[PDB]
């Protein structure tokens, strides 16, 4: 039969009260217009894994993630060249003035503002290391796992 | 009972104080399809004589079924019925515990069940399928306070073992005779391998009956049935989690 | 890819299973004619077996403040819905530090990474 794909959506996707684009890795995303915000998708591929589907087969054993996303990391992309396909409906969102004041009608990128900007978001990410408890030692792992969503962490 | 089923005879009052001789022959050891038996006998050592009438050397299912009817005093038996899916997963875990290992332990653990009742047994004779050395040395180690003895013309050279030859071979027969058009049962007849070839589901196979560690099994599902794969046929965080960044949607 | 909330929220429940072995080819399967009554509840979860192998059962829940949903083939509708899924593992049920299992905390890491 046909593909099938197992997602764990965000509980609010539900009511009323969505679009998936691909757009370049800053190191496949969902985009939401009713409400508008930016998720991340995210795959679990383990070796040896198939789903058994009420009645059917479905073999590789994927799960995916519909997690949320800060825009300041995507919309980074557009600035970080010059060091001093649907990106277009990616920045023009409501509230994206106020964010771009962190790492950035005239704008120009700056690197003591994204370089203040990175070192909080370690300090955010040690507390959800505290949280969810993962195995201070923290520093390097908490640098580490922004990384993956900049290609600036050479540098930092 | 779960994987295997042990269906017992009282012990007689006899027994428990009079020595006593032990007897143990299987039956459904070859066939892909259904269950394996194996059954053990039971008589004081007087009693032989008795025995001497209702020994083989080969029987007919009629005189089978007639011979199991007049040992069931001082006669006692125990079984241990072993199923094809039990069969199946003993072999096909991920630590190979061959048909030759699996067959001797069922025939260890009726011996133990014998003298965990409290029968005064004295010598045990078992049958065999080629070389009982490596198997004379196993059960004697196992059982070091009595007299083990293993022939594999056993059935044919004492009447305890071909006492317990009829009970396994009849407990065999009424085990598919429960379940119940295949033929034999054995890889060898044509007929049976055309039932298993009309029985193949491509995602699971064949059903619970089928002892899936035959060769004869494993080839068939290589041809109808899908391609299964098994466990033996920073970057660090989402390697450790199995996890990395979509791009296939 | 675009697709409503009309189908997210009037999606029927659903069976779902994660089996340690991969069956190359997608398509129908009678699970409640082989797999569904072989399942045996134990006190070490669930036990059933499959291509003559013997398999440990566990059932796992998704993550606290999440919905399981399973998507089909631009428009992708939501076909089904559901709350947990049976994990399943070679002789032995997976262990609490699995793949599988890790996979699961990311949401909760997930919500104070990208936090404002």
């Amino acid at each position: 039969g046909a593909r099938q794909h197992v997602f764990l959506v965000s509980e609010y996707l539900k009511d009323a009260s969505l679009m998936f684009v691909k757009l370049v890795n800053p190191c496949i995303y969902l985009f939401n217009m009713c409400l508008q915000q930016l998720f991340e998708v995210k795959v679990f591929k383990e070796k040896h894994h198939s789903w058994f589907i009420n009645q059917s087969v479905q073999s590789g054993g994927l799960l995916h993630f519909a997690t949320p996303v800060d825009p300041l990391f995507l919309l980074l992309h557009y600035l970080i060249k010059a060091d001093k396909p649907n990106c277009i409906l990616l920045l023009k969102l409501p509230g994206l003035e106020k964010l771009l004041h962190h790492v950035t009608k005239y704008y120009k990128y700056s690197k003591e503002k994204t370089l203040k900007w990175l070192e909080k978001k370690v300090n955010q990410t040690v507390a959800a290391l505290k949280t969810n408890n993962v195995n201070e030692d923290y520093i390097r792992y908490a640098h580490g796992l922004i990384s993956d969503y900049i290609p600036k962490e050479l540098s930092d | 009972n779960t994987g295997r089923c042990r269906l017992s005879s009282p012990v007689p009052a006899v027994c428990r104080k009079e020595p006593c001789v032990l007897g143990v022959a299987e039956a459904g050891r070859g066939p892909v399809l259904g269950p394996m038996v194996y059954a053990i006998c039971y008589c004081p050592l007087p009693r032989l004589a008795d025995l001497e009438a209702l020994k083989v050397a080969t029987l007919l299912e009629s005189e089978r079924e007639r011979l199991f009817a007049k040992m069931e005093d001082f006669v006692g038996w125990a079984l241990d019925v072993l199923s094809p899916n039990l069969i199946s997963t003993s072999m096909l875990g991920r630590v190979k515990y061959n048909l030759n290992s699996l067959s001797h332990d069922t025939a260890t653990g009726l011996i133990q069940y014998a003298l965990d009742q409290g029968v005064n047994v004295t010598q045990v004779f078992v049958d065999t399928v080629g070389m009982p050395e490596t198997y004379q040395a196993r059960l004697q180690q196992s059982f070091p306070g009595i007299e083990v003895t293993v022939k594999a013309k056993a059935a044919a050279l004492y009447p305890v073992v071909s006492a317990a030859s009829i009970c396994a071979k009849v407990a065999r027969d009424q085990a598919v005779k429960k379940w119940q058009d295949y033929g034999s049962g054995y890889p060898n007849d044509p007929k049976t391998k055309a039932w298993l070839k009309e029985h193949v589901e491509p995602v699971f196979g064949f059903p619970q009956f089928v002892r899936f560690s035959w060769r004869t099994a494993q080839t068939i599902l290589e041809k109808e049935a899908e391609d299964v794969i098994w466990e033996d046929s920073s970057h660090r965080y989402f390697l450790e989690r199995g996890l990395e960044s979509a791009t296939s949607l | 890819v675009h697709l409503r909330s009309a189908t997210l929220r009037d999606a029927v429940p659903a069976t779902l299973h994660l089996l340690p072995c991969e069956v190359a080819v997608d398509g129908p399967a009678p699970v409640g004619r082989f797999f569904t009554p072989a399942i045996r509840q134990g006190p070490e979860g669930l036990e059933v077996s499959f291509r003559g192998r013997c398999l440990r059962g566990e059932e796992v829940a998704v993550p606290p403040g999440l919905v399981g949903y399973v998507m089909v083939t631009r428009f992708i509708g939501a076909t089904a819905n559901f709350s947990r899924f049976t994990l399943w593992g070679l002789e032995t049920i997976p262990g609490p530090d699995a793949k599988v299992r890790g996979a699961l905390t990311w949401p909760s890491l997930a919500a104070a990474i990208h936090a404002q």
